């Protein structure tokens, strides 16, 4: 069973939603920090206040997701609350924020996310995703992997967040047919294309999300950069690798405190996530072999 | 109140082929209009003022300003509504 709360609980928990509280806002509605009646830190999902069927359909989502995939690495969902008039799902409080939080948008004067954390970061939520492809039956597809749906506890640990836009699929199919959902900028270009997504679409996704936590900046910021080349933002990115041009790329809040050489890494297992051919993208699982060590080097040479 | 996948997607698919049916209607370049609409999705290239109308006048309303998560949009439908007519 999952923890049914009341309104008034997380009302009071909440201090009647009060705006000291917000962590997140959004079109989908607000997210409060909470306090349950045994101290236990939450956070509360408000859902906005209009009964639209995106904001529906993810809100069963989120809930049916929750029996179906246990892990460190993914944020598990604690409860939900459903008046007529309210919506709302209850999370385990992550100190931490979300990595886009963390990333620039950071509020005020919030201490750069190390670079060592963020290595820590593309490891963790990788094993998150490796775990949804490969040992969920049926195989769940997030279909929106990027920085703001990787929330980071107290140790700054990687917990992969949100499932509302999450899709079941069969174990044996190479894909399934469904609309297209997501992040623009996260979606992969054939899934784009032909409304088929798999696994590899995560992956794809994944990718992005390695840019926003190499650069600091959102997909967005960089999309407008590239174009400023006239060039496709991968394009452009493997430019700059290729001319050792990195500097223009890297955080620049990192100040310089990081190794040439990881950065570099990890912007190759970004570009060869990215990839064009879904075939040639490598499993999430590789990419977690790719992070701890082994494999790197080679995969990158079959690249050229 | 269960919320139908299924149903949301067919008239998803549906909004969008009654929209190209009126784009092909209008004369509008459609191996033209590929690319818009690809580059748009995703480079997030800003979409012509040229065509904007033109969506607009066919009910899709440019355009996707938000960096939100998106459970849908016109214009993904309908750039998969294109892709299917022109292989």
């Amino acid at each position: 069973q999952l923890k049914r709360f009341s309104l008034r609980e997380l009302q009071v928990a909440s201090d009647n939603f009060s705006n000291k509280n917000i962590l997140g806002r959004g079109g989908f509605g607000k997210v409060y920090k909470g306090r349950l009646a045994d101290g236990t830190l939450v956070a509360v999902k408000r859902l906005k206040e209009e009964r639209t069927q995106g904001g529906e359909l993810q809100f069963q989502t989120e809930v049916e997701m929750i029996s179906m995939a246990v892990h460190r690495n993914l944020l598990r969902l604690r409860g939900f609350c459903m008046t007529p008039t309210e919506r709302l799902l209850v999370y385990p409080y992550m100190a931490n924020g979300s990595v886009a939080s963390c990333l620039r948008e950071r509020p005020e004067s919030q201490p750069p996310l190390d670079w060592p954390k963020r290595q820590r970061i593309a490891l963790g939520s990788a094993r998150g995703l490796a775990y949804l492809h490969d040992h969920c039956d049926p195989k769940i597809i997030h279909r929106d992997v990027k920085a703001a749906n990787i929330l980071l506890d107290e140790e700054f640990e990687a917990v992969v967040g949100d499932f509302g836009l999450a899709k079941l699929m069969d174990y044996k199919d190479t894909h399934v047919t469904t609309a297209v959902r997501g992040t623009i900028g996260h979606i992969a270009p054939e899934y784009l294309s032909t409304g088929k997504s798999s696994e590899k679409t995560d992956v794809f996704g994944y990718g992005v999300m390695l840019l926003e936590l190499i650069t600091g900046q959102r997909a967005f910021d960089l999309a407008r950069l590239a174009n400023d080349d006239d060039v496709m933002l991968l394009d452009w990115v493997k430019g700059l690798l290729k001319e050792k041009k990195l500097e223009a790329l890297v955080d620049v809040d990192l100040q310089g405190n990081y190794k040439d050489e990881e950065v570099e890494q990890l912007i190759q297992v970004a570009l060869l996530c990215t990839q064009s051919s879904p075939m040639e993208r490598p499993k999430m699982s590789e990419v977690v072999r790719m992070l701890e060590g082994d494999g790197l080097a080679e995969r990158w040479e079959e690249w050229q | 109140i269960r919320v139908d996948r299924a149903a949301m997607r067919n008239r998803g698919n549906d909004e969008a082929d009654a929209a190209l049916r009126g784009l092909v209607q209008q004369g509008v370049n459609l191996e033209h209009l590929r690319t818009a609409l690809e580059r748009h999705v995703m480079q997030r290239l800003p979409i012509p003022l040229d065509i904007g109308s033109a969506l607009q006048n066919v009910g899709i309303n440019p355009s996707i300003d938000l960096g939100e998560s998106l459970v849908q949009h016109p214009l993904l439908n309908l750039n998969v509504a294109l892709n299917r007519m022109l292989g």
